[PDB]
């Protein structure tokens, strides 16, 4: 019958790892590099595009950063048209929790929900595992600013600064090195953007190939703002802090 | 290569070798004819007795479908008693509905698309049968022979199972000789004949014949088995033809 | 036992110049029983408004589900939705219980921000469409409301003037139903500024 | 009240604009002629909800129909698709529909009742005012209508309803779908229903109504 | 009997590679070339008409196909993935929007939808994914004029200019030096007809050449008049004959 | 197993399509229609090779609908499976909407269905070419063929089987000559005359009344020729 | 008011063409002799949609038969008809007579009552009107009548039927069913009224 | 089930609850406690059909406490009652009703206020200063409109509360028993074991 | 209701 | 070899090998002999035991008062099959008040079979059985195999060197055919022919199982000091 | 409720 073209997607190695999510991460490792970094007055969400195209819409594009409610957001590392499938879930799951509570989803219900999502893929239906990575960047009254990385494997954890997709190795050891934990949005955003400029596969870092989004308190009294940075936004940053 | 493992499954040459091998089970089978008659059919099948211990004239293998059709089949029993389940399921079916009994040909392509749905899928195995089934319905005699592939035709005369060419060859005579038609009570007699001549191919074990018929004259239009006299009859004339 | 008439309330909407003003009555009850004197009938989706008259549980009900479509709209669309959009969008969930319907008289009120056009709609409990230049009416006090509002309604009112028309026609249709009333609430609605006046009633 | 009238080269469909909640008018000039695809128009009576919503989804399934057979859509479809939809529903899906347009096969007038019953007709009336429209046509109704006759014919059974009919008045909606033609939709092509000046204004002086609060409502983000 | 392929037959490969989608994309190399230009007033979408045999009818095989009055499509790779998507595309915009909104949906989120079935063929058990590239060519009120690329993966790219299928790689190097925010509608038309040239061989003619806009509404193809909101079809057909004036002055 | 099963092959192929098509030719029968003003005429090559056959049950020309037939180029089996449910789909049609369906519908309905066996692994492509033929009520007379792949396409002519090149090269160069998209003849016999005529030609065999099969579209109705009317139609060629 | 009557050439087919709502009638010229085959046509009675939906079906399930097993049997297309009746009785309101031309077998008439039983009948009668001419057709009816004898027969009870029956009128149509062809008949009140 | 009474005060929310549990003309019991804490700042008082009080309260209860372990966090009232009133909205269209109705007293350790919630088995939520449900309401509600003041005391609440009961006693027809109260505050949930 | 000879 | 995976495949020469390996769990299961009168039908079956300290693995099955079988191979796949049968005898009695006739039980057996061989996911019956009965046409035994191929016999036996009982019978045939009226003496004739199969091992009191039903006997089996009289 | 020429 069907049992000779079957792959077994959701089984163990001789070692114990399952093949599809280690294969999945390999994947990822070949995305554009994703950067999160979380301030005591806000977080930074640092995306850079793959190799672009000079032909590229840049202004009306979404690959990288997506909003998934008001104080929420994602940046993603590896198959887009997997993330959005799980993107739309995780935006369902957040009204859900609105219309039944009449309260804002918590960060990490919303990031453990969409990682228990994945890990039902690695070990039922016999369907590949979603090729992706995600930084959650977010916001709640309990916790204040949080970031939370998931992948392939449906396993998710906490961060204070990360790095998903390609040369994480390199980018962790940056971070790691210039992170402090009295640091603010401004700090992180050059933080951020420097880590970028020195792992990029690419000659030098341009405003054409990044997506950039803050989440700051920065609006009027006790109240988040999500700002997706526009092209120009980007440009002016990137300027403002000397690279370009 | 490995297209001959999986059913369903196109060879470089565009065949389904797994059906081909459901050929070879019906090559091994025992011989079964059907000969078409001026008003009907005439069904005859090469019963091989194993044993003293099989008991004659009670190990019956040609099938009535409604009441009106005859089944005779080669190579594996049980795939055969399947089909004819199947083909008496769409009897009623049709019955039920459009009041009328089953027309031959519309029958002929029930069974046709029920057997070629078994080379669809690797998940199912092709029938392992060459059937000779047909009858008598408004339109008159219809003969047909409905192979592992889906494949059937109408036939004057049609043979399968071991000696196959034997009775081919056999039948081919008749149709050359007979131009204008064959009785009823012929067609039973050249029947036994046949299966006589065919056994030849088959001659460690002896055998027992059995004939069935299908005739708007003789049987009123529905099928019954030829038994007795007329049975007697026939074998009678076969063991005169051998010798 | 008429679903449309246990909790009692009412809506009523106009049109004036380059605005838009929407107004309820604030009463739950339980028939004869009043329970509250806070109970709102008008939500806001962006610049889009939405008053519901009927059973209470389907008032916050939808209320909750229209806010779940418009976050999802505005996530995807990544812009407000607008009134001629979300009117559709109203009469297309409410058909979708078309044989076990909402006991509810909802009523669409806003200003398109594109092309600056005040609209309002109202619908029956099963979605249908009721486009007006004047005025919407809805709830226990309609036929008081219908009397009022074309009686009183003039076009092209000012902001100030059309508060004053759509406030005395929801307060006296209001004063002639057992089921309406205990307070008022009016929106009235500018290209780039909403105001919301409280307005003083009788509490019986 | 709701008619179609055939003539010469096409078919014509009008409709009244009053829409009611009980004995309260609810809408005094609604729309009752719909678009099911640009040749084909549908007048209708009854549930209002129900009209609207199986006509859009005809219209709809009559749209993807066009673009997969690469073909006009005919009245035939649209016909066909209706009365097997109402009649799956007994009767429930209380629409009462006057069905009509030109399509390659020629010029079409069909009604529709909600248990899924079809008449065919050179002249059709639904509605409450139905009986006042149709002793209209049949009083003045002939073989060989031109255009303009159609139009007259139409609007006259329809003024029928809206004078005699209390379920019936406003205006007259008319739809004309003639043959090699576009489809013209004369939206309140009749207006004699004007309601006269009235006697005083009731503008308040501003400070009337008593206020107990004021705020400012954020629209904004 | 059943479906019993209830498993991926696309997995990851240890490099990490999705074997089925990576083939589907080769599939799309071999496919005929075609191509998208966004001007500032309109977007031309443009494709060879590679006909099987010059018995066959190639005006009855449509490349360039309408997905909602506002939006059009074409590909390059295998054909009869493509009418399906079509098919499944046009039915999504209804049930999925319309029905809802009352409205036709704006160009990125069709596209959106599109991209899901294609993802989900990617994913889903016994299935391969789409053999198609898709351009989508569209307008909306909010967004105006948009192209966009769709690939077997379900991902898709928004687009000034680009080309897919044979001679894509010369296609858009060919559309970079041409290409300019002030083009005209009918300056894109003109450099799509120039861009398409070079990857076809053999006649070059309206017959041969499929070419579609998104340009100004078509109240005379709306089929009706009395509704003032209702103002037309912005996508239209090229026919043979408005093809053929413009290859005189090329 | 990327040859056992409907999906890609490195080089971007379904090697289950191309054997199915080489399926197509397992039957060694030639297939050929043309279209006249009022008709499409569909004719095809007709080989009893066992003399126990009954000849009037050996046939790949269907009556799908009374307006559509269909010519088969491949196995029987795979044949019969195809004409079944093009027969429910058009009688489907006909119920849902109204109107018979036209033959480019139900073309490429087939088509859609032959589609999905190719993207669809469970479900295996027929190894058959479906050529449709009516006199459509819109499109006039009409020619669309289905093949493994899911591809079809309208023709003014069309040929199909082993020799199917040397035949298509035959009605091309006609076409050329001729300089229109048809048969210009007012009786169907005649288009029926020409379509044998050019088959002789492009074989290079000749014909009895038992070697041949004739489907005829009309207005209304598609229906096949019986051994005598097709004998008359060869009695008609050779007197000229 | 529906008759169906077999003769020496074949089957004539009969009926009003009134269409009532209560009192009201809705359509003064229903067509109420339907084609579900070539040469088998129907009389409808009782629910206007009912008898619409059925012979929709019965004609999808005779084409479709046709398509694989040649021309049906008038006793078919009346089995068709039976089963749909038979095993939706509890939701149909449809009195209906099956009348048709073979060949070998002429003219048929088979009706099917309520219940959604069959009868085979030399003629049959059906509706609300029918019940006024019972008496009539049964004193006046002969097998193998002409053409004309029977056109006069049907006219002549459907014309009484008309005459007495408030739910019967308009004009009598008739559809004839012999190797000839189908041929339709109309006859205007003007005419039949004064019989 | 029949009385249950709440009052939202300055720094406490008091529910009151009638103690019979009567069957016909038998008080089975006359010490029924009609409330479930769901949360350590969060108690349900109910009253309706029998045994779809109890069955409904434990349920939510249930669901309060999962909630409470998987996040090791407590619910605000606020959320609470969207809960519950999404429940009863549900339920109101299922195959056989809740036929409960709750009121909802908690403090919300956040915002540092008590919250009274009235939910009606429809579905119908409000936030009050004072809430009854069932015919209590008829005297309570006239009589806190009166001597209700928002600023205060719990001691002035329970004041308030023995005038409410004393009027019940005075004027309802059937024997209740007297209530069990019970005050939620800052430091949780506790009873008065003497009223 | 209903049409309804 | 490639073509034994499943019960699904062909072999090149047209074989079902998972049928063949089913077959050949018949041949290692103990040896049991059935053949009949005209007046009665007889089961004898040959019992094996794990060890000394084991009971002796049953062999026989009563099906209804005037049917039943013995088995050979997987005796939970007889229990199945057995199972079946009761029902099917059951629902001819309830339904049409009528005993299911043996040929009837044989052709149902067949059919249950069967679509086990040709299905995926499924495997085939590992067990053979012999079917004795008295219907309305007098006494029956039929031969069950596990490819779905039923037959009806005078005598026969299945199991490990059950040619030795195959040989012996067919030589006995003109003898045991007309034991009629006599059940003892049938059973005697069973349980010589039965003998003819024993290696080394002879029939003890515990070890040999009979079962008889015919005209006016019901189905009934007999283990223990009730076979003592036949050894 | 409803809304109902
Ligand atoms: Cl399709
Ligand atoms: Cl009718
Ligand atoms: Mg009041
Ligand atoms: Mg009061
Ligand atoms: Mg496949
Ligand atoms: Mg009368």
């Amino acid at each position: 019958g069907s049992r000779r073209y079957d792959s077994r997607t959701t089984i163990f190695s001789p070692e114990g790892r399952l093949y599809q999510v280690e294969y999945a991460l390999e994947s990822i490792s070949h995305a554009g590099t994703a950067i999160g970094i979380m301030a005591s007055d806000g977080i930074v969400l640092a995306a850079e595009r793959k190799v672009t195209s000079t032909l590229l819409e840049q202004d009306t594009s979404t690959e990288k950063l997506y909003k998934l409610n008001d104080k929420i957001a994602v940046a993603v590392a590896g198959l887009t048209a997997d993330a959005e499938i799980l993107i739309n879930t995780a935006r369902i799951h957040a009204q859900n929790y609105l219309k039944t509570y009449n309260e804002d989803i918590p960060v990490e219900i919303l990031v453990r929900r969409l990682s228990d999502i994945k890990q039902g893929y690695t070990q039922h239906g016999g369907l590949r595992p979603f090729g992706v990575s995600f930084i959650y960047a977010g916001y709640d009254d309990r916790y204040g600013y949080q970031l939370y990385t998931s992948n392939p494997s449906g396993n998710y954890t906490g961060w204070k600064a990360i790095s998903v997709g390609a040369n994480t190795s390199a980018a962790q050891t940056l971070l790691q090195m210039d992170y402090k934990d009295d640091m603010k949005v401004d700090d992180a955003i050059e933080l951020a953007l420097k880590t970028l400029s020195k792992t990029t596969d690419s000659s030098a870092l341009t405003y054409d190939r990044l997506e950039f989004a803050t989440i700051r308190k920065g609006a009027n009294d006790g109240e988040v703002y999500q700002k997706i940075f526009k092209p120009q936004e980007i440009k002016d940053i990137l300027v403002k802090t000397g690279i370009t | 290569t490995g297209y001959d493992l999986s059913n369903s499954v196109f060879s470089p040459d565009g065949r389904n070798f797994q059906v081909e091998y459901a050929v070879k089970a019906v090559e091994n089978g025992t011989t079964s004819i059907g000969i078409k008659c001026n008003d009907g059919v005439v069904f005859a099948v090469e019963k091989l007795i194993t044993s003293k211990l099989l008991v004659p004239q009670k190990n019956v293998k040609i099938q009535v479908v409604d009441r009106h059709i005859g089944c005779v089949y080669s190579g594996l029993i049980p795939d055969g008693r399947h089909l004819v389940n199947r083909g008496r399921e769409e009897a009623a079916s049709f019955k039920k509905l459009y009041k009328t009994p089953i027309p031959i040909p519309a029958f002929a392509d029930r069974l046709g698309q029920y057997v070629q749905a078994h080379t669809l899928y690797n998940s199912v195995r092709p029938f392992g049968v060459s059937t000779i089934f047909g009858g008598v319905d408004k339109n008159g005699a219809h003969l047909y022979m409905l192979e592992p592939s889906g494949s059937y035709w109408g036939y004057k005369g049609a043979a399968t199972g071991k000696g196959r060419q034997s009775a081919k060859a056999e039948l081919e005579k008749l149709v050359d000789h007979h131009p204008e038609g064959l009785s009823a009570r012929e067609a039973v007699k050249q029947a036994a004949k046949i299966i006589y001549l065919a056994h030849e191919d088959n001659k460690e074990k002896d055998f027992e014949l059995e004939i069935s018929w299908c005739s708007l004259s003789e049987t009123n239009g529905l099928h019954k088995f030829v038994k007795g006299d007329l049975l007697q009859e026939a074998i009678d004339f076969a063991q005169k033809e051998i010798n | 036992s008429d679903p449309s008439s246990i909790n009692g309330g009412i809506v009523v909407a106009m049109t004036g110049k380059d605005c838009v003003a929407i107004a309820c009555d604030l009463r739950l009850g339980s028939q004869s029983l009043g329970v509250s004197n806070k109970f709102e009938k008008i939500f806001h989706y962006g610049h889009v408004f939405l008053g519901i008259t009927g059973l209470a549980t389907d008032v916050t009900t939808l209320n909750e589900m229209f806010r779940y479509k418009t976050n999802l709209y505005k996530l995807k669309e990544e812009r407000a939705i607008e009134p001629e959009t979300f009117t559709q969008l109203v009469s297309s969930s409410l058909y979708e219980r078309r044989f076990g319907p909402y006991f509810v008289g909802p009523v669409v009120a806003g200003i398109n921000s594109k092309s600056g056009k005040p609209f309002i709609a109202g619908f029956d409990l099963i979605g249908c469409i009721d486009e007006a230049k004047d005025f919407i009416v809805s709830g226990t006090a309609s036929d008081q409301l219908f009397g009022m509002c074309e009686s009183l309604y003039e076009p092209n009112l000012e902001p100030e003037d059309l508060f004053e028309t759509i406030s005395q026609a929801l307060l006296n249709a209001a004063d002639r139903d057992a089921l309406s009333g205990w307070g008022a609430v009016v929106y009235i609605i500018k290209k780039d500024e909403v105001v919301k006046r409280y307005l003083k009633m009788r509490q019986d | 009240t709701i008619v179609g009238v055939k003539f010469n080269n096409g078919v014509v469909i009008a409709a009244d604009t009053r829409s009611t909640q009980g004995p309260i008018v609810a809408d005094k000039n609604c729309a009752k002629l719909h678009r099911i695809s640009p040749k084909i128009w549908c007048a209708g009576a009854g549930t209002a909800a129900d009209t609207e919503a199986v006509t859009q989804l005809i219209g709809s399934n009559i749209e993807l129909h066009s673009l997969y057979t690469s073909r006009e859509p005919r009245v035939v479809s649209a016909l066909q698709m209706l009365k097997q939809h109402l009649f799956k529903y007994q009767g429930h899906i209380g629409a009462y529909l006057i069905v009509a347009g030109v399509d390659p096969t020629g010029s079409h007038l069909f009604s529709i009742h909600a248990h899924g019953s079809t008449d065919v007709g050179y002249y059709l009336s639904l509605g409450s005012g139905s009986l006042a429209a149709m002793a209209v046509l049949e009083s003045h109704w002939k073989q060989d209508l031109t255009k303009e006759e159609a139009i007259k014919l139409a609007s006259d059974a329809i003024q029928a309803g809206i004078w005699n009919d209390l379920g019936s008045g406003s205006n007259v909606d008319v739809c004309v779908m003639e043959i090699g033609k576009d489809a013209e939709y004369l939206r309140n092509y009749l207006t004699p229903n004007v309601r006269e000046e009235k006697q005083k204004s009731y503008k308040f002086p501003r400070g009337t109504t008593a206020v107990l609060k004021e705020s400012i409502v954020n629209i904004c983000d | 009997m059943t479906d019993r392929y209830s498993f991926s037959l696309t997995t990851f490969s240890p490099s990490g590679k999705l074997g089925q989608i990576d083939y589907a994309l080769t599939a799309v190399k071999q496919g005929v070339t075609s191509l998208g230009i966004k001007a500032t007033n309109g977007v031309v979408i443009a494709t060879e008409k590679k006909s099987s045999s010059p018995l066959a009818m190639s005006e009855t095989l449509s490349k360039v196909s309408l997905l909602t009055p506002d939006i059009g499509a074409v590909y390059s790779g295998m054909g009869p993935d493509y009418r399906v998507l079509v098919d499944k595309s046009r039915k999504v915009a209804h049930t999925s929007y319309k029905r809802i909104y009352g409205e036709y949906p704006p160009t990125k989120l069709l596209v959106s939808e599109v991209a899901k079935i294609m993802q989900e063929a990617t994913q889903s058990g016994g299935v391969r994914p789409f053999g198609v590239s898709l351009l989508i060519a569209g307008h909306d009120e909010f967004n105006g004029f948009s192209l966009y690329q769709v690939d077997p993966s379900g991902s898709y790219f928004p687009w000034k200019a680009t080309a897919i299928g044979k001679g894509s790689v010369a296609a858009k190097t060919f559309l970079e030096k041409r290409w300019n925010d002030e083009l005209e509608l009918e300056d894109a038309i003109h450099i799509a007809l120039l861009t398409l040239k070079e990857s076809v061989e053999g006649e070059f003619n309206g017959d041969t050449i499929e070419l579609a806009i998104i340009g100004d509404e078509n109240p005379d193809l709306l089929g009706y008049t009395g509704i003032p909101t209702d103002k037309g079809p912005r996508f239209r057909k090229l026919t043979s004959q408005e093809i053929n004036d413009r290859l005189e002055a090329l | 197993y990327d040859r056992h099963i409907t999906i890609f092959s490195p080089e971007g192929r379904l090697y289950q399509v191309e054997y199915a098509f080489k399926a197509t030719n397992q039957t060694n029968i030639n297939s050929l229609a043309v279209r006249g003003k009022d008709c499409t005429v569909v004719i095809s090559q007709k080989k009893v090779p066992d003399k126990l056959l009954d000849p009037t049950t050996v046939s790949y020309i269907f009556c799908i609908s009374r307006t559509i037939g269909m010519v088969v180029n491949g196995p029987i089996p795979d044949a019969r499976n195809a004409a079944l449910r093009a027969k429910a789909e058009a009688a489907e049609f006909r119920y849902k909407y109204g109107y018979d369906m036209p033959c480019d519908v139900l073309a490429k309905r087939m088509a859609n269905l032959s589609q999905i066996y190719t993207q669809r692994a469970y479900m295996r492509p027929l190894g058959v070419i479906l050529t449709f033929v009516s006199v459509d009520e819109e499109l006039g007379p009409s020619i669309y063929k289905t093949d493994p792949a899911g591809y079809y396409v309208g023709y003014k002519a069309t040929a199909t089987g082993p020799k199917q090149q040397e035949i298509t090269t035959n009605l091309e160069n006609h076409f050329k000559k001729s300089k229109i998209d048809h048969i210009n003849e007012e009786s169907w016999e005649k288009v029926v005359e020409f379509a044998i005529t050019h088959m002789i030609d492009a074989l290079g065999t000749e014909f009895s009344k038992n070697d041949l099969e004739v489907g005829v579209a009309t207005k209304d109705k598609f229906f096949t020729l019986s051994a005598e009317n097709i004998e008359e139609r060869l009695v008609a060629i050779a007197e000229q | 008011s529906i008759m169906a009557v077999t003769f020496k050439d074949g089957v004539i087919l009969g009926a009003d063409s009134r269409t009532t709502t209560g009192a009201y009638i809705a359509n003064r010229v229903t067509d109420k002799l339907t084609r579900v085959h070539d040469k088998i046509w129907c009389c409808r009675s009782g629910s206007a949609a009912d008898t619409q939906a059925i012979a929709d079906i019965v004609q999808y399930h005779l084409e479709l038969y046709t398509s694989q097993y040649g021309t049906p049997s008038t006793e078919t297309a009346a089995s068709v008809f039976k089963e749909l009746c038979y095993e939706n009785k509890d939701n149909l309101t449809a009195g209906i007579i099956v009348a048709g031309y073979d060949d070998k077998n002429k003219g048929e008439v088979y009706t099917i009552p309520l219940g959604g039983s069959v009868h085979k009948l030399p003629y049959a009668i059906a509706g609300s009107g029918s019940t006024f001419i019972y008496g009539y057709c049964d004193k006046n009816f002969r097998e193998n009548m002409s053409k004309e004898e029977t056109v006069d027969f049907i006219k002549h009870s459907l014309s009484q039927a008309i005459k007495w029956d408030g739910s019967s009128g308009g004009v009598i149509r008739m559809v004839v069913l012999t190797a000839a062809g189908v041929e339709r008949l109309i006859f205007y009140p003007d005419e039949y009224e004064q019989l | 089930m029949d009385i249950i009474l709440g009052i939202r005060v300055q720094d406490s929310v008091i529910l009151a609850s009638s103690k019979a549990v009567t069957r016909g003309i038998s008080v089975l019991k006359d010490s029924d406690d009609k409330t479930r804490q769901l949360s350590p700042h969060t108690l349900m008082s109910f009253a309706g059909e029998a045994g779809d009080t109890v069955q409904f309260a434990e349920y939510i209860q249930a669901n309060i406490q999962l909630y409470s372990i998987r996040e090791d966090y407590e619910l605000s009232p606020q959320a609470v009652s969207s809960f519950v009133r999404q429940e009863l909205a549900k339920s109101i269209r299922s195959r056989r009703p809740y036929q409960v109705n709750v009121l909802i007293g908690g403090y919300d350790k956040k915002k540092n206020k008590p919250e009274l919630y009235q939910i009606d088995y429809l579905g119908t939520k409000v936030e009050l200063p004072y809430g009854a449900h069932g015919y209590s309401g008829f005297y309570t509600f006239s009589l806190l409109d009166h001597h209700y003041r928002p600023d205060m005391t719990t001691e002035e609440g329970l004041d308030l509360l023995k005038l409410c009961v004393q009027e019940l006693e005075k004027r309802m027809p059937m024997d209740f028993k007297g209530v069990i109260v019970k005050i939620v505050d800052k430091d949780g949930i506790r009873q008065v074991d003497d009223f | 209701x209903f049409l309804f000879x | 070899n490639n073509y034994d995976g499943d019960t699904v495949t062909f072999s090149p020469t047209g074989r079902l090998f998972q049928v063949e390996y089913a077959l050949e769990a018949i041949k290692q299961g103990s040896v049991t002999v059935g053949l009949r009168s005209n007046t009665h039908a007889v089961l004898v079956a040959l019992k094996r035991n794990a060890d000394e300290l084991s009971s002796y693995q049953k062999k026989i099955i009563k099906c209804d008062e005037h049917m039943g079988l013995s088995l050979a191979g997987l005796a939970p796949d007889a229990r199945v099959l057995s199972n079946y049968l009761r029902q099917q005898c059951n629902y001819s009695s309830l339904v049409f008040n009528r005993k299911l006739a043996v040929e009837r039980a044989g052709h149902l057996l067949c059919d249950k079979a069967q679509k086990n061989t040709q299905s995926y996911g499924g495997r085939p019956y590992g067990v053979g059985l012999l079917i004795i009965g008295y219907d309305k046409s007098g006494a029956h035994l039929l031969e069950f195999q596990p490819s779905g191929n039923v037959t009806e016999l005078y005598g026969t036996a299945i199991g490990a060197r059950s040619q030795g009982a195959k040989t012996y019978l067919e030589r006995t045939l003109d003898t045991f055919i007309k034991i009629d009226g006599n059940p003892d003496e049938l059973i005697k004739a069973g349980v010589e022919a039965i003998s003819q199969s024993l290696r080394d091992e002879s029939l003890t009191v515990d070890n040999l199982s009979i079962a008889i039903v015919g005209k006016d006997t019901p189905f009934t089996i007999y283990d223990g000091e009730a076979v003592a009289k036949y050894i």
